[PDB]
RNA sequence: AUUAUUUCCCAUGAACGAGGAAUUCCCAGUAAGUGCGGGUCAUAAGCUCGCGUUGAUUAAGUCCCUGCCCUUUGUACACACCG
RNA sequence: GCUAGAGGUGAAAUUCUUGGACCGGCGCAAGACGAACCAAAGCGAAAGCAUUUGCCAAGAAUGUUUUCAUUAAUCAAGAACGAAAGUCGGAGGUUCGAAGACGAUCAGAUACCGUCGUAGUUCCGACCAUAAACGAUGCCGACUAGCGAUCCGGCGGCGUUAGACCCGCCGAGCAGCUUCCGGGAAACCAAAGUCUUUGGGUUCCGGGGGGAGUAUGGUUGCAAAGCUGAAACUUAAAGGAA
């Protein structure tokens, strides 16, 4: 589904951000 | 274990003198045992009686609430407590392709009974009308509702409880509204759909017996 | 289950449209006519064809059949349709005319005629039917 | 009751007809005192048939003989259907219990529907997508 | 493909309408999209009207009726067979069945 | 109540799930009135005499 | 011919007292009973294909069930839902 | 008040009742909501908007032989508003109900179904600025058919009724239908027409399908996220209508 794929994307952006702030 | 209905007396229910049929029915209550007086269990019951079972031959879609106020020797004396139309009557008058004007006034009588009359009125389709809908404009509805506010208040604020019920057994308070609102927008089903009794004065045995004279 | 096939009905109509003068209301007479004027490879088919001819012959004597078209039958039935009353239905003693129709004739050369009788125009325009 | 020449002693029979059960509640004329109240569950073993029309027959025949023992010969009918925001249509035991009251030699008078209808209901049970059974 | 010109609802020149609940499943359905049906039936059906009339205390008492306005969602109105799927040309018929 | 005796006048059609009951308008023989409709089980034709045990309800 | 090919004689005399849930066939010379013939066949019918004999009950109806057919409808299927 | 069951379900159980649940009566309190009337009807820039009454300041249309006299149209930047959910701080929390628990169903349900129930739903203030925010159809203007209705205003006509109705016309608007106006890939569209017989004005915006509304940078926000927004690489189809 295009909405749950959008939800999986936002759950992935939130992980890439926290992984990027750890090494900031 | 013991049958509780063997300890109950059947009391008579008497309607006010406003109607011809006085004995509207019979009620039962537990005998005076200990401190539970049988009159205490009777002085708060409300009897919702149809107007057809009332005075002589009136309509059957109007109901009168009669609350028992004092018991005098195996017969309960009831007084006016309210009035309302039956469910099938109101649900049949509300048709489509027409507007309904509802009004309510909290106006007391000349003796102390604070009544809350509910009036309803539906726009009438003319005999030669080709239009399907009969809708009154907003300002026409306000003029019809203001006419109900004026007539309902005038009809009760100058009379007591005994005289306003004599105007409720026939649709007197509803017929004069239909005639007054005819110049604004003709109506066909104008009734006082409900009468709520908000506040009552102190109970007087002299006025109750006068109501059954 | 006594419905005739298109083979029985079509062959029966062609026999009538070509040999109407030889056929009648008797099956056994038409059974021998169809046997000669038509080469039918079967006897059961002949009895079905001749039996339906007898049925259609009973219909011709009462009126025209929507399948059979005979020239000598259609011309006579149209010739015998010439019926007229002793007096026409149009030339009436008096004629009711609406006042609006009277004004139309007034614009024409036929303003005042004795045959015209103006009727009272009905008041109230209640010609439309109520909606809903 | 002190009644003569078989004069009718009218009662009020509140019939709560739902899709899960059927109440046959006979009260006095005012509705305060209860004479007898028999439901569909009091007459059927399985709880799936508490609203069946057969259960309302037994619930109405049992309540009719109780009114015979107290001189109650006629009954006013007050039919309600679950009120509120739920279904406004009476359950299967509505007409079955009412016919069984007349079948039991009991008189009927002034039938009335008293289903409590809201001027506007609150948030009804079930999501915006409803019961997706 | 646009299956219906009115999009399955009687909303024209209007932004939003208040919703209602289907009688089968209490789901939010717009008031115009709702498949309404105003059913007027007697309290006593024909199978029992004979016994109730002969057991009445009045000489001539007409049995009342049940004025219920039913609302249906598109899904439940079709499972309950109150509306059927019509041909592509029959869908344009807006007259109630006789 | 007595056992009424009616005579079949018109056969309407077949009723029932499997078409076992025939819907027949059966009038009485004592008088021309009361042309009631009954459901009959078995082979029925116009002219049959039925033995109505109960003739109050139409059904 | 033993694992008895069939057949005859004497003896042996078992379950089975109309049969659960289910389920089959059938509308007139039909069901069913009854025997005969053909096929198989060196030996040969509890099978099957035919034949006559005796001869009914019920039904001349319905979509209720179970089967397919058609129309409408939906499809991202077209190797076509075993998609 | 009388009674042993009530609730719920396809069927049940969890749950409510060892007695006073459910039911009936008279009441009371709180918080929501504004049924039927209610419509392919109205209004508003959209979102959205329905009990009564009062108040506040706006608004289209119509009417006008009033006034001003081009003051206009569309719009980068910029700005107001913007359902629901969400966020923060107060008040309130009836119903409903994410989460969660438990009871069913199933091979398994962490789902559908049932009994509860947190946040939420309600109100006030401050954020958020996203919807299948849809008529999937920019705004302004002209022109090109017909018909019956409908909402508002105005106009003149039999008649009925005590303004209501009836019959037309004009302007404005929500729609409907019939048509070989024409258009289109077609469905369909009086506009989605007046288009190879191509140009009324103007804004935004699309360039095979994926990667991807992802990476990075900037910006906005308390946060969730909003706005702006790639490439490498991969692919011969993806897709529309019928
Ligand atoms: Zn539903």
């Amino acid at each position: 589904r295009a909405k749950w794929r959008k939800k999986r994307m936002r759950r992935l952006k939130r992980k890439r951000r926290k992984m990027r702030q750890r090494s900031k | 274990i013991v049958d509780p209905f063997s300890k109950k007396d059947w009391y008579d229910v008497k309607a006010p003198a406003m109607f011809n049929i006085r004995n509207l029915g019979k009620t039962l209550v537990t005998r005076t045992q200990g401190t539970k007086i049988a009159s205490d269990g009777l002085k708060g019951r409300v009897f919702e009686v149809s107007l057809a079972d009332l005075q002589n031959d009136e309509v059957a879609f109007r109901k009168f609430k009669l609350i028992t106020e004092d018991v005098q020797g195996k017969n309960c004396l009831t007084n006016f407590h309210g009035m309302d139309l039956t469910r099938d009557k109101m649900c049949s008058m509300v048709k489509k392709w027409q507007t309904m004007i509802e009004a309510h006034v909290d106006v007391k009588t000349t003796d102390g009974y604070l009544l809350r009359l509910f009036c309803v009125g539906f726009t009438k389709k003319r005999n030669n009308q080709i239009r399907k809908t009969s809708y009154a404009q907003h300002q026409q509805v306000r003029q019809i509702r203001k006419k109900m506010f004026e007539i309902m208040t005038r009809e009760v604020q100058t009379n007591d409880l005994k005289e306003v019920v004599n105007k409720l057994i026939p649709d007197s308070i509803g017929k004069d509204i239909e005639k007054a609102c005819q110049s604004i927008y003709p109506l066909h089903d104008v009734y006082v759909r409900k009468v709520k009794m908000l506040k009552k004065p102190k109970f007087e045995l002299g006025k109750l017996m006068e109501l059954h004279g | 289950g006594r419905v005739r096939t298109k083979t029985v009905k079509k062959a029966a109509r062609v026999i009538i449209e070509k040999y109407y003068t030889r056929l009648g209301n008797d099956f056994h007479t038409n059974k021998r006519v169809c046997e000669e004027i038509a080469i039918i490879p079967s006897k059961k088919l002949r009895n079905k064809i001749a039996g339906y001819v007898t049925h259609l012959m009973k219909r011709i004597q009462r009126g025209p059949v929507r399948g059979i078209s005979i020239k000598l039958q259609e011309e006579e039935r149209e010739r015998r349709d010439n019926y007229v009353p002793e007096v026409s239905a149009l030339d009436q003693e008096i004629i009711e005319v609406d006042p609006d129709t009277k004004e139309m004739l007034k614009l024409l050369d036929f303003g005042g005629l004795s045959n015209l009788q103006v009727t009272q125009p009905t008041v109230g325009m209640n010609f439309k039917t109520p909606r809903g | 009751p002190q009644v003569a020449e078989g004069e009718n002693v009218f009662g009020v029979c509140h019939i709560f007809a739902s899709f899960n059960d059927t109440f046959v509640h006979v009260t006095d004329l005012s509705g305060k005192e209860t004479i007898c109240r028999v439901t569909g569950g009091m007459k059927v073993k399985a709880d799936r048939d508490e609203s069946s029309p057969y259960a309302a027959m037994l619930a109405a025949q049992d309540v009719a003989q109780r009114c015979k023992e107290l001189g109650i010969t006629a009954l006013h009918i007050k039919l309600r259907a679950t009120g509120g925001n739920r279904t406004k249509t009476p359950g299967p035991g509505a007409q079955s219990a009412l016919r069984a009251l007349a079948r039991s030699g009991m008189k009927i008078g002034r039938i009335e529907d008293v289903t409590p209808i809201p001027s506007d209901s609150t948030r009804r049970k079930g999501g915006r997508r409803g019961r997706r059974l | 493909t646009k299956k219906r010109r009115n999009n399955g609802r009687a909303k024209k020149g209007r932004g939003h309408v208040q919703p209602i609940r289907c009688t089968n499943c209490a789901r939010c359905v717009p008031k115009d999209k709702a498949i309404k049906k105003f059913v007027i039936r007697n309290i006593v059906e024909a199978a029992a009207v004979r016994d109730i009339s002969e057991a009445s205390v009045f000489d001539s008492y007409a049995l009342p009726k049940l004025y219920v306005k039913l609302h249906y969602c598109v899904s439940c109105a079709i499972h309950s067979k109150v509306v059927r799927n019509r041909s592509r040309e029959a869908r344009k018929d807006r007259t109630p069945p006789p | 109540q007595p056992i009424k005796l009616a005579r079949v006048t018109k056969v309407l059609g077949r009723t029932g799930s499997q078409g076992q009951c025939t819907q027949v308008r059966v009038e009485f023989m004592d008088d021309s009135n009361r042309s009631i409709i009954r459901n009959v089980k078995g082979p029925v034709r116009e002219g049959d005499v039925l033995t109505l045990l109960e003739s109050e309800r139409e059904a």
